[PDB]
């Protein structure tokens, strides 16, 4: 009597994630004339008036 | 892995008004001018550094 066995397995797992954000802004302002308290006032760069 | 790097800088000049010198004609103060006299023509770097 003669038995003999053979077993075998594998397993592969690869994961990969990529993420990317990018977000810029720009502000420009040219005022000419009454430079006085009001107009520091609306130079306000957050509100746009 | 992350990074987030942000630097957001502002710079504003608001001018009241611009001011030129006069080129010819100079009325210089009455210190300076006696330092200027008190300066003699040789030349001598302790004179002239103190001005």
């Amino acid at each position: 009597g003669v038995s003999v066995g053979k077993c075998r397995g594998i397993l592969n797992e690869i994961k990969d994630r990529n993420k990317r954000d990018t977000m810029v802004e720009d502000l420009v302002v040219l005022v000419r004339g009454g430079a006085s308290e009001h107009i520091t006032t609306l130079a306000y760069q957050e509100l746009p008036t | 892995n992350e990074k987030k790097f942000i630097f957001t800088r502002i710079f504003t000049k608001v001018q009241t008004a611009h001011f030129k010198m006069r080129k010819d004609d100079i009325m210089l103060d009455e210190g300076m001018l006696q330092s200027l006299m008190e300066l003699p023509d040789q030349y001598n770097y302790g004179m002239y550094a103190k001005f």
